[PDB]
């Protein structure tokens, strides 16, 4: 397969601005280059086809450039309706191939997360599996990592993070990290932590919970 | 100009076959190729196959060539599935150009896509779901609760707050498939400490093919 690379993964933007997003390809695919525009859980659909051919209806404030490895999408003065995520395609031979997509958000200023913990509910105790849920909410920019540490001590594996779009109202994000032990682990540990680290934050904000307590 | 619309079993086991077809209308079908591309979650968008539409010639991605099929509206039949085939599946025409100055064609570009029809591999049986509450806050002025709602399959379930009088604050996340085969979220809305102690938050959790319902009071420890 022919290699198709995509840079940035995200860039966050205001509407007016200038935007650039870049598609690299393992080898010389000519000018045979398309662009595609997906919105959530709607249908894709092609901007640009043959590197810089606009495909009908599209507004002229997007352009594509470049041939052989290097091709670039420019959206001039970016409208509201332009947040979304994009994709190049190599098409000089078979199978196209997809570039894995740069998503196009919107800029506010930064913003901590509120953090919060939930111990384990009694009946959950009970039914021998326990999940502790921390949350991080309405922060901004998406780049946020949290730490799970059992009585001190780091807690790695048996975490699921899950995150919100982008809020249509104030353009934050909101997180929960799910951490999943059977019961027997549980009870083997006192303090439960969840530590958040953000741009927002100048130190690092830990949210505990005394199991039991 | 062009419409697509593509349908099938929303759900196939384990080693069985995947089924999708997609109607075309609009133009002349014979004239065209068209085909199909998936996009699995957390993955890029992956091509499977574009078909003449007069004679059903045409190729597939080397990498699923031994299990597909596609025929002429077109179909896409795919053997032997297994969980990495849980896709968003997308009818599609393909365009081509020819390469010369020679005799060397160009693959495939996409002008025009379907919504898309979601198909999930999965050898889970309908189960409905547990809901446990996230309680914690008189100290800050605001307070978080939740729902947890897990141990359900397949997708969807719905979550609301107070019968659904309660809307500003609420974040319900996406669900997470668990290594288990069911799937869990949270629901979360944050509200005035001093609400606590004389309003009461009740989260509804609706599982519509188990025909499940939960009311969960969500109570200071």
């Amino acid at each position: 397969d022919i290699q198709v690379t995509q840079s940035p993964s995200s860039l966050s933007a205001s509407v007016g601005d200038t935007v650039t997003i870049s598609c690299r390809t393992s080898q010389s695919i000519s000018t045979w280059l398309a662009w595609y525009q997906v919105k959530p859980g709607k249908a894709p659909k092609l901007l640009i086809y043959t590197a810089s051919s606009l495909a009908s209806g599209v507004p002229s404030r997007f352009s594509g450039s470049g041939s052989g490895t290097d091709f670039t999408l420019t959206i001039s003065s970016l409208q509201s309706e332009d947040f979304a995520t994009y994709y190049c395609q190599q098409y000089i031979s078979l199978p196209p191939t997809f570039g894995l997509g740069t998503k196009v958000e919107i800029k506010r200023a930064v913003a901590a997360p509120s953090v919060f913990i939930f111990p384990p509910s009694e009946d959950q105790v009970k039914s021998g599996t326990v999940s502790v849920v921390c949350l991080l909410n309405n922060f901004y920019p998406r780049e946020a990592s949290v730490k799970w540490k059992v009585d001190g001590v780091l807690k790695t594996g048996n975490s699921q993070e899950s995150v919100t779009e982008q809020d249509s109202k104030d353009n934050t994000y909101s997180l929960s990290s799910t951490l999943t032990l059977s019961n027997t682990d549980y009870q083997s540990h006192n303090v439960y932590a969840c530590e958040v680290t953000h741009q927002g934050l100048s130190s690092p904000v830990t949210k505990s919970f005394n199991r039991g307590e | 100009q062009v419409q697509l619309q593509e349908s099938g079993p929303g759900l196939v086991k384990p080693s069985e076959t995947l089924s999708v077809t997609c109607a075309v209308s609009g133009v002349s079908f014979s004239s065209f190729w068209w085909g199909w591309i998936r996009q699995s979650p957390g993955k890029g968008l992956e091509w499977i196959g574009t078909i003449y539409g007069s004679s059903g010639r045409g190729e597939y991605n080397p990498s699923l060539k031994s299990r597909t099929t596609i025929s002429r509206q077109i179909s896409l039949e795919l053997t032997s599935v297994t969980a990495a085939d849980t896709a968003i599946y997308y009818c599609s025409r393909g365009l081509f150009q020819p390469n010369g100055f020679s005799f060397t064609l160009t693959s495939y570009w996409f002008d025009v896509w379907g919504p898309g029809v979601p198909v999930t591999v999965s050898s889970a049986s309908t189960k409905g779901p547990s809901v446990f509450p996230l309680a914690p806050s008189t100290s800050e002025s605001t307070a978080a609760l939740g729902c947890l709602v897990k141990d359900y399959f397949p997708e969807p379930v719905t979550v609301s707050w107070n019968s659904g009088s309660l809307t500003s604050g609420v974040h319900t996340f996406p669900a997470v498939l668990q290594s288990s085969g069911l799937y869990s979220l949270s629901s979360v809305v944050t509200v005035p400490s001093s609400s606590l102690g004389t309003q009461t938050y009740v989260c509804n959790v609706n599982h519509k093919p188990s025909n499940t319902k939960v009311d969960k009071r969500v109570e200071i420890k």
